[PDB]
């Protein structure tokens, strides 16, 4: 159980101090990564580990916060603790240029955007994306499949929670230059156009859909026809 | 894989001449002056004459690098007049046009 | 909307060593095509004006090299094909530059030197008398 | 209304005022250190974004010439002096 | 009669491109040069090595993209860079084009010790200037 594992970990930390061994950033990042198994019991302990880092002087990297949000963000409807964590993390990370410190630094942005979609907070999503755009932070987005997930969750949240006039600006900037849309994201864009009563754009969405490899997607073709008729 | 045996013989001459160039330069300097004794200059005369025949630079021939033509070669491009014209008339040599004036 | 919030500017560090002084840079450029040299001149003059450099442009006389070849593969000596290579010039003369300014401008225009155009940059450097020559030792 | 950074902390590790005064620079890195430094490069690795980035990469790799052009770049005659 | 690089009139059914339709006396009047470098400028060196490289590259690309090239190559040299501009057809699959671009750019960079780029322009069919 967690309590026994926590005691063991703490015992190793006490062995580390006894041997005059100074902990590095990876020491704390592994603890947080290990603490993911006991998701609901390690939340407060994990926060204690983070608070210890700042006191010692080890600066949390993107990987550190990635592990925390993954630990705090489990399948729960309230997301009350998750709400507080992400808001506080974003306030701390605002306008911070990052450099590669831990191999898991590239996984923060996809996880941060996933929580923003779960909370359905567009202002938080713009803060996460703002952090990506400052300086050279854009290079931490990660491999291709990470980039597609991040942008899928990001654009799906824009369409749902923002005015149509701004959604169409984000649509033009991100597609195709940033990512190629999934067939489901075109459906979300069509639904956003419906809610806004801007159905003169539906013919354009079809043309773009054919250009992005969704010509023969049954779900997309049925949605467009139904909305038009 | 050189164009022909004649090109291959010139390839070997250019290689041997390169290998012996310093030794040939040093011995010739001993001969090409009136300062040193004639007895010493006579020994140098024999020494340079005993070097392999294909080390002598005068035996090198500027053949066309593409076809091995020994005459009609333009030194700037190392091409025979027939091969140079083939490339020039097709517009494949930068800046070379037909001259009319 | 998707605009970078902040941009990392390249670091330029003012050194503690005095900069070189250039009385003149003579940027001569050679090209087979005149229109290309005209476009490059417009680029280089516009770049100099925006950077505050004093630039004067003149066109040195062109050089045409002509040579004759035999037209037929065999015999028929009377028949010849004559070829030419035209080298056109444009001389961009900068004045009163500093080592740092010259480095920036030269890199900018040399990186944008179009294919088939060469350059010869003559850099006159202002210098002071060597310490030894200040007075005779004898 | 409580910040996540303020609260109880683990006091096992004491506050380190400074880092190690002198690292073992002379000692060569082990295979693990070399391999870990390659993973730190991977997190920041992205595809070339535009033409300027390609030129920057080549310049750092040494494939592209460094401007302004110097015709003696990379060639020194064994640091010999004129008097030699 | 002159022969050099002249496509000769037939019955009006031979499609010729713009390049091959112009005889050598038009090389600086109606058509340009297929290669641009500084070797042949006054006072410039290494015209011979640039020429050999051009001859090889044109043959390498002809065999590496067999049946794909729709017209002659345009070889460009800027400083250290070599840029090959090829007009190819739209018959070979895109996957095979990407493989051959990555392969040829790498193989040629290691052969001529310089950064080499290959810029492909696709056409549906050969562009016919006239029917001779
Ligand atoms: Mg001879
Ligand atoms: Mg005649």
């Amino acid at each position: 159980k967690f309590e026994e594992k926590w005691s063991k970990i703490l015992e190793l930390l006490r062995h580390m101090v006894a041997q005059k061994v100074k902990p590095n950033l990876q020491t704390f990042n592994t603890i947080l990564k290990c603490l993911r198994r006991f998701h609901v019991f390690a939340r407060s302990p994990a926060l204690q580990v983070l608070r210890e880092m700042k006191a010692i002087g080890i600066e949390p990297s993107l990987a550190t916060y990635h592990h925390i949000i993954r630990l705090f963000d489990q399948p729960g409807d309230p997301l009350k603790r998750s709400s507080f964590i992400i808001y506080d993390i974003m306030n701390e990370l605002m306008g911070k240029r990052f450099s590669p410190k831990d191999p898991d630094d590239d996984k923060f942005f996809q996880s941060a955007m996933s929580i923003c979609s779960s909370l359905r907070d567009l202002e938080l999503a713009y803060q996460v994306h703002g952090l990506l755009k400052t300086g050279d932070n854009w290079k931490f987005i990660g491999p291709d499949q990470h980039r597609n997930f991040y942008y899928s969750k990001f654009f799906d949240l824009i369409c749902l929670m923002e005015q149509i006039d701004v959604t169409l600006k984000w649509y033009e900037d991100l597609i195709p230059s940033a990512y190629f849309p999934h067939s489901q994201t075109m459906i979300h864009l069509l639904q956003a156009l419906d809610v806004a009563n801007r159905l003169e754009v539906i013919p354009k969405i079809w043309k773009d859909s054919k250009e992005y490899g969704h010509t023969f997607r049954s779900d997309l073709r049925e949605e467009i026809l139904m909305l038009m008729a | 894989h050189y164009v022909d045996w004649r090109m291959w013989r010139d390839v070997k001459r250019r290689k041997m001449a390169y290998e012996y160039a310093d030794e040939r330069l040093r011995i010739n300097s001993l001969r090409k002056n009136t300062i040193l004794p004639k007895i010493l200059q006579d020994v140098a005369d024999e020494e340079i004459a005993a070097l392999p025949r294909d080390s002598c630079p005068v035996r090198i021939r500027n053949r066309c690098v593409m076809t091995s033509r020994p005459r009609g070669v333009k030194r700037r491009w190392r091409l025979s007049r027939i091969v140079f014209r083939h490339l020039a008339d097709h517009g494949q040599l930068s800046g070379i046009q037909r001259a009319t004036w | 909307v998707d605009v970078p919030k902040d941009l990392t500017k390249p670091v330029v560090t003012i050194s503690d060593e005095p900069d070189i002084l250039y009385k003149r840079l003579s940027v001569l450029v050679k090209g087979h095509d005149k229109a290309v040299l005209d476009s490059y001149e417009y680029f280089a003059v516009l770049a100099a004006k925006e950077l505050g450099i004093s630039i004067k442009v003149h066109e040195p006389p062109r050089k045409i090299e002509r040579f004759t070849l035999l037209q037929s593969v065999h015999i028929y000596k009377k028949h010849r094909v004559q070829y030419e290579m035209r080298t056109l010039y444009r001389c961009l003369e900068l004045e009163h530059l500093t080592g740092s300014t010259a480095d920036v401008y030269l890199e900018y225009i040399q990186r944008n030197l179009p294919e088939g155009v060469a350059m010869e940059v003559t850099k006159t450097q202002l210098e002071q008398l060597p310490e030894h020559i200040k007075e005779p030792i004898w | 209304r409580k910040n996540i950074f303020t609260g109880k902390r683990l006091n096992i590790f004491d506050m380190m005022a400074v880092t190690k005064e002198a690292p073992e620079t002379d000692t060569s890195p082990s295979l693990w250190d070399v391999e870990f430094a390659k993973q730190l490069a991977t997190v920041n690795e992205q595809p070339l974004q535009n033409g300027f980035e390609e030129l920057i990469q080549w310049t750092k790799e040494g494939k592209l010439w460094e401007f302004p052009i110097n015709n003696e770049a990379g060639f020194d005659d064994d640091g010999s002096e004129f008097h030699e | 009669k002159n022969r050099a690089a002249r496509v000769r009139v037939s019955k009006g059914d031979k499609p010729v491109t713009y390049e091959e339709a112009h005889a050598p006396h038009y090389i600086a009047h109606r058509k340009g040069w297929l290669s641009l470098h500084t070797g042949n400028l006054d006072g410039e060196d290494h015209a011979a090595e640039r020429t050999v490289e051009d001859v090889f590259l044109r043959k390498f690309m002809w065999g590496t993209f067999p049946g794909c090239l729709a017209d002659q190559l345009v070889l460009k040299r800027r400083g250290n860079q070599l840029e090959i501009c090829a007009v190819v057809l739209r018959q070979l699959s895109p996957h095979k084009y990407y493989f051959l671009v990555g392969y040829s750019e790498t193989l040629l960079s290691y052969f001529y010790k310089c950064p080499v780029r290959l810029h492909l322009q696709t056409v549906p069919s050969k562009v016919v200037y006239k029917y001779l």
